[PDB]
């Protein structure tokens, strides 16, 4: 089943995790009055380095999905494994996280990949 | 056994297209300074050490008559012009009637006045009194309407006077490509301008190419190689033109004896118009001299290639223009920012068969021009003092056949014209644009598990 | 050797695979009349950053080389191994195939990292 | 510690190392006079997006750290491990590398990639 475009967007987050290489295949989309376009299009290249940006500085850098040695703070709206993926959206999430984004983002840009690769070239000299 | 696509980035490959050339002049220009002459205000400096990668092995056509280089360099030109004229002193105040009469000088009847003393009124910088001024124009400039004459522009289009701050002096300008695309160059002795071009190199930019803006003539050109080349799209058409390349350059002196002065008269407020005042010295007109040695050995050099293409025992006759415009008619250029229209009849008047001193040429002077046949931007050229005086090389010329033949085995040549684009395609024809794409597949024994 | 940009132009496919990080490289490089470079300076980005999806939703993502698991059909210009790296150049192999490049773009795009990547996902999870 | 942006600039070469992912964040941040900031911003992606062509060309893709098979070679300023890590800082390195940098990248580009994956595509197939 292939829903297109933003399809998943009222299905459980779980549901919604099929159609990631959805989403993210038509982000990028291959005088005056014209200029309008341009700096339209300036700016959505723009915001796909930015986001790409941070998905390299992460512990992912391979797109769709990636693991991650941070464990899940309780204060971040404290659910169960089986109440988010079955019993919640990806816009009801995002709802609420909305105030830790930025605090995770910290911990992911610089606990990770600042800690973990300078050990792999500790662990890479031997 | 099985082969597998592979994809490489970094192919030598590329198409043929068509894209935006930036600009590229050097870095003494830009010290030229004298508030931005001609274009040279934001262009980037010229590369130091330019390199140039000659293609082993590498065979590619080009064409000089289906050239998109041409067409940019010309649209650019006229925007060029266009950016040079807008703020600049437009004449609109200046169709008034002119009470003009001859020049102070003493006959003969068949010395036709030339220059006309203009008397008229004029706006001050107030708008109430006038102003009773006198100039000096050229009869090309001027037009009798029932002795009271106007301008030769009025109902055409405006005017507006050339700033005196920029020139009209050709300099050196490489176009270069962006980043993706290049140019090819063809660097082989005898390269006729169409086709496969055995020996390619590839730039980055051009050589300094200078956009001198002439006619018939073609001047401070690129010399040709060994024997001097003929060009044309169409031999057996009459209605192509034939760009003729010199391999050594004959040598032209254009003298303008008629040392000037600039009268101010103030149009205010603000603007000022530059007339011309009286002439200190003689009455003369300007005149170009050819050397006649160097004129013979380069028509006996060029009928020598001519009559590889029109049979190998025939009689090339050449005669002057047909007939038209001005700029058409006579060799049209600028020298010392003067517009020039001087007489060829005295170089295109020959006769070869199959087997020490200058020729001067009456040169007339145009101030109030309309070239590229532009409508709705009339410029006038501000005097220019001093005596002036200038030195070119005739590399080139741009001829014309004329038709319905038949019978008789001679063939005519006659000087051409007209469409600017034949100057440029007379140093784009050894340059092409082209587009790179380094995604290639190719099979080979590799994969995976 | 370095023969330079567009070096090894007249050389054989195999030959030429060894200047693949010369024209790589030289690819992106670093009032009216100003605005002439920006808009085209523009379109070279977008046509780097077009031939960088390309080359990411492919088996690829690493540049230069990469392999795929897709047969040569036979119909592609029947050639065989040293007949195409040792006596053919890319503009002349680029002449040939240019009827098949969007069939192949579209056997490689859809049918291997849409199909490859959900596999490893169901074998990831074991 | 977290000096900031451009922090251990006057720090060892050891101790500034720590600070890589720190001036890597705010290297991109996310009618006339308007285009004054849209000239730059575009001029700030294309070096951007040079310097990270540079560094996945190389040995590297993973940006941050990446070790290569390269020989430091003495004319480079011969200085000892502990000579360079604990006793100069970058912009003083820099200063007398200067001359040095075409000449190795020339050598991480061209030596390195273009004959390792060439020598993995003839590993990779038996
Ligand atoms: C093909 O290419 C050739 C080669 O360049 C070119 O010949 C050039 O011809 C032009 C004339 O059209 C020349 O440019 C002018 O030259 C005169 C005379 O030069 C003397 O002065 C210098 C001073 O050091 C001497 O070194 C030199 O040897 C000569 O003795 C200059 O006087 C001109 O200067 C004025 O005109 C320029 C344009 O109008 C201004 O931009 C410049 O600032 C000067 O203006 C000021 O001085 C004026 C002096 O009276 C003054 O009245 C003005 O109001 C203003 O204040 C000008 O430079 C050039 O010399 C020739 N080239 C060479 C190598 O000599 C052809 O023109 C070209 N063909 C075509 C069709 O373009
Ligand atoms: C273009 O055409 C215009 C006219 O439209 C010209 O400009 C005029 O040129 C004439 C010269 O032919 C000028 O006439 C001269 O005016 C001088 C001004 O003197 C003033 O002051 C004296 C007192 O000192 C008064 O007596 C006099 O009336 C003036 O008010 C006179 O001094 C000149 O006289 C001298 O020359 C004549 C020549 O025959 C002698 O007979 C005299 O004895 C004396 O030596 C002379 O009369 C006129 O003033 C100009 N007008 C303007 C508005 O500038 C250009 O000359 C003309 N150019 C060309 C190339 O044809
Ligand atoms: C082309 O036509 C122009 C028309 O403008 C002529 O230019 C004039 O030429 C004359 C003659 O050379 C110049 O007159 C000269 O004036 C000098 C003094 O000028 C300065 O001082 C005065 C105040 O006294 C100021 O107003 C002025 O602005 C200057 O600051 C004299 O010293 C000259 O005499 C010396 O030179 C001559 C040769 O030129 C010698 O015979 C003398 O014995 C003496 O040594 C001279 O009288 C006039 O200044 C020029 N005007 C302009 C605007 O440039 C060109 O001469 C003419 N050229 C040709 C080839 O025909
Ligand atoms: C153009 O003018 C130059 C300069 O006067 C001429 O060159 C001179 O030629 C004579 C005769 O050969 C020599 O004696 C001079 O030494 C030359 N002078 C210079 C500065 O070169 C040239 O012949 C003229 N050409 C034409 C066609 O009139
Ligand atoms: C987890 O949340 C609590 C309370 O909101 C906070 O004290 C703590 O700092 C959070 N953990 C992290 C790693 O930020
Ligand atoms: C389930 O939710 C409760 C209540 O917030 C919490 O105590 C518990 O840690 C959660 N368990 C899991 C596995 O998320
Ligand atoms: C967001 O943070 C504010 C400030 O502490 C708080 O009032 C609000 O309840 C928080 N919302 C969520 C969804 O955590
Ligand atoms: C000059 O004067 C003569 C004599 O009156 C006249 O015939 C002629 O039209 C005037 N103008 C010119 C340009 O010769
Ligand atoms: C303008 O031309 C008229 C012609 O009718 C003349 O009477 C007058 O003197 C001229 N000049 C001025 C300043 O009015
Ligand atoms: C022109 O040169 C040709 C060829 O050498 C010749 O026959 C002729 O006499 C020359 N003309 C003049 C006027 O010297
Ligand atoms: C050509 O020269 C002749 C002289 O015989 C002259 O009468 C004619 O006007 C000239 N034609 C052109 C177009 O120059
Ligand atoms: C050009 O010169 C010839 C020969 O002197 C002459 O017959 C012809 O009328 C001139 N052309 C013009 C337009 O003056
Ligand atoms: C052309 O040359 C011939 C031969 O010298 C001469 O008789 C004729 O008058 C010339 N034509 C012109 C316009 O000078
Ligand atoms: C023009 O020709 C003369 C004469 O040989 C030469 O000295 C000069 O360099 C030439 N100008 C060029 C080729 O731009
Ligand atoms: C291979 O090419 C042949 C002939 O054009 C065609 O019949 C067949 O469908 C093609 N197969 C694939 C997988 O492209
Ligand atoms: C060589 O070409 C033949 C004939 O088309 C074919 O049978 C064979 O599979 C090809 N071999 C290789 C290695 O490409
Ligand atoms: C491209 O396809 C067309 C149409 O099937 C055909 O005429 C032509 O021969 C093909 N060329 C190549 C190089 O495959
Ligand atoms: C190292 O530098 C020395 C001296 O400059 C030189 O002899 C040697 O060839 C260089 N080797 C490399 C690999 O750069
Ligand atoms: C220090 O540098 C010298 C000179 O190049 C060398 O002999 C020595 O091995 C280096 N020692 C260390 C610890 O790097
Ligand atoms: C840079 O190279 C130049 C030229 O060989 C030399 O004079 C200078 O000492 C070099 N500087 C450094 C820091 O190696």
């Amino acid at each position: 089943v292939f829903l297109g475009f933003l399809g998943a967007a009222g299905s459980t987050m779980g549901a919604a995790s099929m159609t990631l290489t959805v989403q993210a295949r038509n982000l990028l989309s291959g005088t005056v009055w014209g200029i309008k376009q341009l700096q339209a299009r300036v700016l959505a290249v723009e915001r796909y380095l930015r986001d790409q940006q941070l998905l390299g500085i992460w512990g992912c850098s391979g797109k769709l999905i990636c693991c991650t040695n941070v464990p899940w703070n309780s204060s971040w709206s404290n659910r169960n494994l089986s109440e988010i993926w079955d019993n919640m959206t990806w816009l009801q999430w995002d709802k609420e996280i909305s105030n830790y984004t930025q605090i995770i983002y910290g911990l992911l840009e610089e606990s990770q990949n600042q800690q973990e690769k300078n050990e792999q070239d500790l662990l890479a000299l031997d | 056994e099985n082969l597998w696509v592979t994809v490489y980035y970094g192919v030598p490959v590329w198409k043929d297209a068509e894209t935006t050339l930036f600009c590229a002049s050097d870095a003494k220009a830009y010290e030229t300074e004298k508030h931005n002459v001609w274009a040279t205000c934001a262009c980037v400096p010229t590369d130091p050490n330019p390199q140039e990668i000659h293609l082993e092995n590498v065979t590619e056509e080009f064409n000089m008559w289906k050239n998109n280089m041409v067409e940019q360099m010309h649209t650019d030109i006229i925007s060029l012009w266009d950016q040079s004229l807008k703020p600049c002193v437009k004449l609109t105040p200046l169709c008034v009637t002119l009470q003009c009469t001859n020049v102070t000088n003493n006959i003969t009847d068949d010395m036709r006045g030339e220059l006309k003393n203009c008397s008229f009124n004029m706006t001050t910088e107030l708008r109430d009194k006038k102003q009773k001024v006198y100039s000096l124009f050229y009869r090309l400039d001027v037009v009798q309407i029932n002795k009271e004459y106007r301008l030769i522009n009025c109902n055409t289009s405006a005017i507006t006077q050339a700033c005196p701050k920029v020139s009209f002096e050709p300099i050196p300008i490489h176009y270069c490509a962006p980043a993706g695309f290049a140019i090819l160059k063809c660097k082989d002795k005898k390269f006729n301008g169409t086709g496969p071009c055995p020996s390619v190199s590839t730039v980055q930019c051009t050589h300094g190419i200078k956009p001198v803006v002439s006619t018939q003539l073609l001047l401070n050109g690129s010399l040709a190689e060994e024997e001097v080349m003929i060009r044309s799209e169409n031999i057996t058409n009459n209605a192509k033109n034939i760009l003729v390349q010199f391999n050594t350059p004959v040598q032209i002196n254009c003298t303008r004896p008629n040392n000037n002065t600039r009268k101010s008269i103030r149009i205010g407020p603000g603007q000022a118009f530059y007339a011309t005042g009286d002439i200190i010295g003689d009455i003369r007109q300007a005149h170009c001299n050819v050397s006649k040695a160097t004129w013979n050995e380069t028509l006996g050099k060029v009928v020598k290639q001519l009559r590889k293409h029109f049979g190998n025992n025939t009689i090339i006759r050449f005669a002057n223009s047909s007939g038209g415009d001005l700029e058409v008619t006579t060799h049209s250029f600028n020298c010392g920012g003067e517009f020039f229209y001087c007489n060829t009849s005295g170089l295109f008047n020959s006769t070869w068969i199959s087997n020490n001193d200058s020729i001067t040429l009456p040169c007339r002077i145009k101030q109030i021009i309309n070239m590229w046949q532009r409508i709705g931007q009339a410029m006038y050229a501000p005097p220019i003092q001093g005596v002036i005086r200038c030195v070119s090389n005739i590399t080139g010329l741009i001829l014309t056949r004329d038709g319905g033949a038949n019978n008789t085995s001679t063939e005519t040549f006659r000087p051409g014209g007209g469409d600017m684009r034949d100057n440029w395609r007379s140093e784009l024809y050894k340059y092409k644009v082209v587009k790179i794409e380094p995604l290639g597949v190719a099979p080979t024994r590799c994969k995976r598990r």
